[PDB]
């Protein structure tokens, strides 16, 4: 059955596109936002036909107009994920991008491509060689991002940190004290009928990305900003996937002992009130029960009362107490 | 000026938040304002005037001018309100908007907990940063004009930089130097 709804949406975006190769770039984000509202919203069955329409503006000089493309993009792999392999490598060629705005705004909507290209990647039975190709792009887009940990600038630093977060949290396996998020995604969730990538070869990057994050962490000459997000990101990851628990509460033990020398003192008050709100964040983690010890005395010289503290500390019973107490045991000798 | 989103965060939305919302929307920002608390609160110490947030201006005014006219015209409350009524219509709640911000500016350190607590409540989805800084204004008339010309100096600073987040930790550090204060700064996440 059939009616006028698409023909008069195709007439309307047809109209928009044809405008765009004349109109001025802050006419452009306008005629893309009406583009995408309709394409990917009130006619959905048109976003094939205009992608090559929108992706073309990529190379576009105006940044405003290259971070519309990111926003589109973005908004393709939500609704319309099965196009992944056809706007992919725009992403990638965005983060070799010489605006660093433009660079922060596709770290930013790489977090959900990533989440949504993997999950649709891993759904397919037979996948073909475009998903071959889109899962290599989707490696490289993180290695890319990986790298920007080194670069020059500190808000370029800071979406990378958060991006290589969700990484590490999907690269994972979830457990019975991980907290309760109604989207979440670990390596259980990944097929065994999936012949794209290997559950193991995932675990050993997700440990790498964590390892990398750990040592930054730590470093003498960190930024104020990139440390108070690197510690929250280590607090969401150790929150989200407790087998990380031990490794997170150390950073945090060795921060709190030895503050950068490069930190002025309003830096350090804040990153103290921030390391002090993840740790009380992870003390209600069912968990942190073998490092509840470790978690107090640190709040105790953050400033937090007994009352506080023991506030924090989830009830739990007996029977689970000995399950955890005889665990902790047996996996220390 | 820029092209910055920026938030002013108080208690209640009634005092501090709008005096330097009056003055950065002067200054052509796009600025929004909140407050933190559970419900908006004027002032016996005892007995306040409490009411739910997404409640008019006008409807305030009108409340506090049947109530008493004479003694809310002494205390500069309804002054306030004729300032406030012009602005916007309604106090909003800081943990009830979905609008993102370039900067998120608190007015005290207690409101500054309350914006990071509720923002680190929620799972971030767009991976977009915020910074968020405190500037300490004393809740009085008097005090939240003086805050209100920091929180514009301290924005327009901020608007001149061609990369703010690459500038904003050494552009924070000396302007504690000259204006002799301290400005807590934190990054959160939509």
């Amino acid at each position: 059955m059939t009616d006028e709804k698409t023909a008069t949406a195709r007439a309307k975006v047809v109209d928009w596109c044809n405008e765009l190769v004349i109109a001025s770039p802050s006419t452009k984000c306008e005629l893309l936002a009406k583009v995408q509202e309709t394409v990917l919203g009130s006619c959905a069955e048109l976003a094939e036909e205009f992608l090559e329409s929108v992706l073309s503006l990529a190379h576009d000089s105006n940044m405003e107009v290259r971070k519309q493309v990111v926003a589109f993009v973005e908004q393709v792999c939500k609704v319309k994920v099965e196009l992944l392999p056809h706007v992919i490598n725009v992403v990638s060629m965005l983060l070799r991008d010489n605006s660093a705005q433009v660079i922060k705004r596709v770290i930013q909507a790489c977090g959900s491509i990533y989440k949504n290209g993997l999950q649709y990647l891993c759904s397919l039975m037979e996948p073909g060689d475009s998903a071959e190709q889109a899962w290599n792009i989707l490696s490289l887009i993180k290695a890319q991002i990986l790298d920007m940990i080194d670069n020059e600038n500190d808000g370029i630093r800071t979406n990378a940190i958060k991006f290589l977060e969700g990484v590490v949290v999907l690269q994972s396996f979830a457990d019975e004290d991980s907290l309760k998020r109604d989207g979440d995604f670990s390596l259980a969730d990944v097929p065994d009928h999936c012949t794209l990538f290997r559950r193991e070869k995932l675990q050993e990057e997700g440990n790498n990305i964590l390892d990398i994050l750990l040592q930054f962490h730590g470093t003498t000459h960190i930024s104020s900003v990139n440390l108070i997000a690197c510690t929250s990101s280590l607090c969401t990851i150790a929150k989200m996937r407790p087998i990380f628990m031990g490794a997170v509460v150390e950073a945090f033990k060795q921060l709190n002992a030895n503050l950068p020398p490069t930190l002025t003192d309003s830096q350090v008050s804040s990153v103290r009130k921030s390391l002090k709100m993840q740790l009380q964040t992870l003390l209600k983690n069912r968990g942190a029960f073998e490092f509840a010890s470790t978690i107090r005395g640190m709040l105790v010289d953050l400033g937090s009362s007994t009352n506080e503290i023991q506030k924090l500390i989830p009830k739990m019973d007996k029977q689970e107490m000995a399950r955890r107490q005889k665990r902790i045991l047996e996996n220390a000798a | 000026p820029s092209k910055l989103a920026v938030a002013v965060v108080d208690s209640s939305n009634m005092n501090r938040s709008m005096e330097a919302h009056n003055f950065l929307a002067k200054k052509g920002f796009n600025v929004r304002s909140y407050g933190t608390g559970e419900r908006v609160k004027l002032p016996a110490f005892d007995k306040p005037n409490v009411y739910e947030f997404g409640t008019k201006y006008e409807d305030i005014y009108r409340d506090l001018e049947s109530k008493d006219k004479e003694f809310y015209t002494q205390n500069g409350l309804l002054h306030m309100l004729d300032r406030n009524r012009r602005i916007k219509k309604c106090p909003e709640r800081f943990q009830d908007t979905k609008e993102q911000f370039d900067i998120i500016v608190t007015v005290e350190e207690r409101v500054y907990d309350l914006v990071v607590m509720h923002m680190e409540s929620m799972e971030s989805v767009d991976n977009r940063p915020v910074h968020v800084l405190n500037v300490d204004v004393v809740n009085n008339a008097e005090d939240a004009l003086m805050g209100a010309f920091v929180i514009t100096d301290m924005i327009n600073m901020m608007a001149k930089s061609t990369d703010l987040d690459n500038d904003i930790d050494e552009l924070i550090q000396e302007f504690e130097e000259r204006r002799k204060r301290v400005i807590l700064h934190s990054v959160l996440f939509y």
